[PDB]
């Protein structure tokens, strides 16, 4: 970050700087970048978990333009407003992030079946949604949550929700927040540097889930990129106070 | 196929990214 | 022995701990061998020059607008005239372009306050000469042809010459301690839906449009020597004052308009050519 | 900072920079970006063996390609752009002694300085901006306008005053080292030789007077203020 | 008296305590008379010479490979040439055999780092003489016929004679503080499924193959006396350096290939002949 | 364990030992053998409990090659990836273990029926799965959980899961981790020395359960055996970063 | 180490905390960034001449 104060050479008189209004209405200050990134962002709203797959994959990466919906493009399982959340807007300004992320997973159920959440460290790929690892046709005998990777379990009858913190298990110093084109086919090792691993959710029977993400406490962002080209058409969707 | 996969040859380098010689990208 | 334990407490069950908060406590369970181990920032950490708050970002000078000033512009003429609302650049048309850092960050809040700073950079040389007057006008505005109405407000007259730049702090003078953003707090429209009044009547709010304006008028007609350009461009930079404040996180009013492609699964989704 | 009255050689109040066996003078003032830090602490872990510096070769000023600015340039236009260190090894000033160590070491950490010298005349005018974008591979085409440039480390050049500008570039990369060279035997899974991008853009179009020149020139010079090499190998021709 | 108790607290219910962790707390209930009694290690306990960490095991020398060196091998000839990746012995074929302790244990993690140690034991006698040069090559490799390219790296020249063994520490020089394992973190295939590209595109990751190599070339041709063998075998041992590190528990890349029989019920399953 | 340093007699110069990377990314060190053995391993994934039997038997023994699946052999109720978990890989290096084991049992249900888990000390046999002790045809009048052995109960409507720690109730100093052939018919008292007893789960009505095992806190392994002959075909199931 | 935790307590579940009361405790969750921040009455506050009780 370069403020540009270096280019402001005028030293003639100015009007007062006044007194800040921060804290006048309340002490709930909301300008800290880390504070903003620590409040949850909805990723998946009521998506399906199918036991015929290894599980539903969630790539470990913070919200940003990488998940932005564009009118006209193919329908994905990602909620459509991720790209306009304050935290995605902030992340679109920083290309580096290091630390843990926290996922709040809700299983829409009250059954006594355990649903497992398995953590996969950085392996090089970047996928999301239901997937049959190595394209097999049965996974209950070879469950990903029973292979040795760190796993946690949710039992809906006790609590249908859980909050898990995934570590920064990668070889790099920083994770790369975004690319100009999330679908470009370029050097494969670099392609996978935008995630630090995956979270895989596996059910016993078909059921739905919702997923939220936020920054952990041990988390930092950097490599400020400045603002991107933006657009807005808000004006058109509301009346002004003069009819 | 997917038009995002590869950048046209005249604007990119061997790494499938805009060439630093291609000034018109902006 | 197996004595009975009579200790008890009444409890109120809740599904999550600190779900809405950005600070406080979290009941997150670590996917680690050690439940309390954390990422190390001993060697790799955020650089000290990176912004830490949205106010830091709002303090970065951004190019807001530009306007021309020529030797043909008569005295009193408005060279620049705009409603100074960090919430929306236009109230009657879409915006697309490189919004300033302070407007970008203000677009994440429902309220803003404090003085706003402007910097006018005249892209000229030592042979251009003239004088303009910058004015901050509140509540009621001036006629485009009545320079005196602008001169009756908060003004700074700049004598263009050897120095080609002038700073201007726009006072914050309103009937409320903070001002509410004119953009929306929530807009579910994603497919450019052709709007009608029913849609507007059912919006998240009512736009409280600002009447506060900043104008730049010709005081002494620009008189460059014949050997140089007779018209110059003036760059208008803007940023939050040192006491600029923001509050009320909401849906971002601005969103990326260039090179937006959502991720797909790599390499499953046909990356294998 | 202060001019003097005219004498035999005009107003003799120039300032200058001497780095190794190279000197660069400036007629007016100079704008310099902040001296900022690079990641430290990973060097001793990413390389079991000692890393090296060759200051006399790398820390000298080396001019690169000339930049032409014309009255037809519009705001936001890219006048030039560099992917570093790559472009300073295989496209600009290729025979420079500053490139010598890159022929034998496979990895490196680099901190540079880039000086820009402009020469527009007193009847011209215009503004140019130079900025750096760290670890830009596959992210060059976004956050790439004059607005993003004004937010990142940058320097501004006025085309009639001819102030000089010095951009200080630390090493901020998502890995410990950047790879110096591609090679038929090296992996293609990692694009090497690029840890940052430098953009030279038009902020306000160059203008001239009646019958004046329709263009003027800018010249960039680079030097490493800290180039550390690791992983010795046999020497190879650059890219 | 029967006073009301107004104490209360809000709670977040969870089914288990410390399920994912290897340390911390456990809510396990003891199947004992005394809920806090434990097994005694007062007399019977782990012997002090048993390994306590996987790094201890990685420090055990293991025979990695062997190669021959004969009086017919001309100068510069590669007697040994291998990619030194503790994650996989081969990138193009199955492995079956006695993997070294350090590779066995590295196969349980997704990341490794630090120098690797090698020991070359020449199975010769005092009448064998010659010289070889060991080299650690990074990023870019040498041609099999260009000894000079190998000589330009990290080398140790060994003068074979009365001493028949030489130690070599392979430097860790990479662009990352740790390296990720080339094996998979999870492989559900159990019945040797004939693989296709769809299977690979849907694997747990992408193999980041290493280009780092260790080579041994002839410097001075082996010249044993006629009375002894003209070709000798050289044993190549390997283990982690003292600063070898491992992280990221995953599915073991290696599994028992000899005498594997799953248990059945004894004596119910027909043990009564 | 013998490092072999005793055989490394060369004393000529070497390159640097460098600096360890342990703790550079995080403080979550995962090299302690006991730490590894204390994280859960899935044994049975959704197996059936039938009230017509005495209960479902779980032999008290840590994961190892004794439970490894081999393509082509008969189907057992054991999950197929046990043999490739990090903890089974570790146990395949130590033939002795002493101490307690912890079992996490999940009953897939929300009913108010109690499910009992009974501990049987070392008795000499080694069985798993549903069994009718002494081959009777009714067990509700002679329940194993009501005979005097230590028993604990699970009530799914309160919590479908439980974690029980079984003691080292055996006559031997150490339990034997594994045999070269788990199905060989040899001296019967020795045959039973690979377990320290059993855990028996008994339901009221037919229902399914899942079982995980891990080492307790009071636990030690020893009698290091060195590595066994192994195999791997991982390479074939993934792309490299060069297509 | 992973020692067992034998601490426990019996609990009586209730849906709300202080529902009928005008004073005491509340289990309200703040819709704020900071769970404990409150409205400021430093500058804007009830005038001293306003009635404080129904009496
Ligand atoms: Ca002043
Ligand atoms: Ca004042
Ligand atoms: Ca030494
Ligand atoms: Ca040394």
């Amino acid at each position: 970050m370069d403020t540009g104060a270096k280019e402001d050479e005028d030293e003639t008189a100015n009007f007062s700087d006044g007194v800040t209004a921060m804290g006048f209405q309340s002490l709930d200050t909301q300008v800290s970048i880390k504070d903003i990134l620590r409040r949850p962002v909805l990723l998946f709203n009521h998506v399906e978990l199918d036991p015929d797959y290894t599980g539903f994959f969630i790539p470990i990466m913070p919200p940003s333009r990488m998940m932005q919906y564009k009118s006209g493009d193919k329908e994905t399982s990602f909620q459509r407003l991720i790209g306009r959340t304050p935290q995605a807007a902030i992340m679109n300004l920083f290309r580096f992030w290091r630390g843990s992320l926290r996922y709040t997973i809700i299983i829409h159920s009250t059954d006594g079946h355990p649903i497992y959440v398995t953590h996969v460290p950085h392996t090089g790929n970047r996928v999301y949604g239901l997937m049959k690892v190595n394209n097999l046709h049965e996974y209950t005998k070879v469950p990903i949550f029973g292979c040795g990777l760190t796993t946690e379990m949710i039992i809906p009858s006790v609590n249908p929700s859980i909050c898990v913190e995934v570590p920064f298990d990668t070889e790099n110093n920083w994770a790369v927040t975004f690319d100009e084109d999330a679908q470009r086919n370029y050097s494969w090792r670099d392609k996978g540097d935008t995630v630090t691993g995956h979270l895989v959710v596996t059910p016993v029977v078909s059921v739905y889930m919702s997923v939220w993400v936020e920054a952990g406490d041990d988390f930092e962002v950097s490599n400020f990129y400045g603002p991107p080209s933006v657009k807005t058409n808000d004006w058109n969707y509301a009346f002004s106070d003069e009819h | 196929d997917n038009p995002h996969r590869f950048l046209p040859a005249n604007v990119s380098n061997r790494w499938n990214e805009y060439s630093s010689a291609y000034l018109p990208r902006v | 022995d197996k004595p009975k334990d009579v200790s008890s407490i009444t409890i109120i069950p809740k599904p999550r701990l600190g779900f809405p908060h950005g600070k406080g406590k979290s009941d997150a369970v670590a996917m680690r061998v050690n439940p309390v181990a954390l990422t190390s920032f001993q060697d790799v950490s955020a650089y000290p020059d990176e912004p830490r708050t949205t106010l830091d970002i709002a303090r970065i000078w951004g190019l807001r607008s530009t306007f021309n000033w020529g030797s043909g512009d008569e005295h009193g003429k408005e060279l620049f005239n705009t409603v100074l609302d960090p919430g929306l650049r236009f109230y009657d048309q879409d915006y697309e372009g490189q919004i300033t850092p302070m407007e970008y960050v203000t677009g994440l809040y429902n309220f803003w306050s404090g003085p706003i700073e402007l910097r006018f950079d005249f892209v000229s040389n030592a042979f251009h000469t003239g004088t303009v007057i910058i004015s901050a006008e509140y509540n009621r505005s001036s006629t485009n042809t009545d320079e005196c109405q602008s001169h009756s407000t908060y003004t700074k007259t700049f004598h263009l010459g050897e120095q080609k730049s002038v700073h201007f702090t726009v006072p914050y003078i309103y009937d409320t301690v903070v001002r509410r953003n004119t953009a929306s707090a929530y807009l579910p429209v994603t497919d450019y839906d052709k709007v009608d009044n029913v849609s507007r009547a059912q919006a998240m709010g009512i736009r409280a449009e600002s009447k506060m304006r900043v104008k730049v008028r010709v005081v002494n007609v620009l008189r460059p020597v014949a050997s140089t350009t007779s018209t110059i461009e003036v760059l208008v930079y803007m940023r939050g004052g040192k006491n600029y404040a923001l509050h009320g996180l909401k849906q971002s009013t601005y969103w990326p308009s260039n090179s937006v492609v959502p991720i797909d699964s790599f390499p499953p989704d046909g990356y294998d050519p | 900072e202060v001019p003097s009255k005219e004498s035999i050689q005009g107003d003799a109040t120039q300032q200058s920079s001497k780095e190794e066996n190279t000197i660069i003078t400036r007629d007016q003032q100079q704008t310099v970006s902040e001296n900022i830090p690079s990641t430290v602490g990973d060097l001793v872990i990413a390389s079991s063996e000692p890393t090296q510096q060759f200051r006399s070769l790398t820390n000298r000023w080396m001019p690169i390609n000339s930049i032409r600015v014309t009255v037809n340039g519009k705001r936001n236009d890219l006048l030039a752009q560099y992917y570093i260190p790559e472009d300073f090894l295989s496209t600009h000033a290729k025979c420079a002694p500053n490139t010598i160590p890159f022929e034998t070491y496979v990895y490196g950490k680099y901190e540079l300085e880039m000086k820009f010298v402009a020469n527009g005349n007193k009847f011209q005018c215009g503004k140019v901006i130079i900025s750096v974008k760290f670890d830009s591979y596959q992210a060059d085409n976004i956050n790439t306008g004059f607005q993003a440039a004004l937010s990142r480390p940058h320097i501004m050049l006025d085309l009639s005053t001819n102030n000089e500008g010095v951009l200080k570039i630390p090493f901020r990369y998502h890995r410990a080292f950047v790879r110096n060279q591609t090679h038929k035997t090296a992996t293609a899974g990692v694009r090497p030789g690029k840890f940052a991008s430098i953009y030279v853009q038009v902020l306000s179009p160059l203008q001239t007077g009646e019958g004046g020149a329709n263009d003027m020139f800018i010249r960039p010079f680079y030097r490493y203020t800290r180039a550390e090499f690791a992983g010795m190998s046999y020497k190879v021709p650059l890219t």
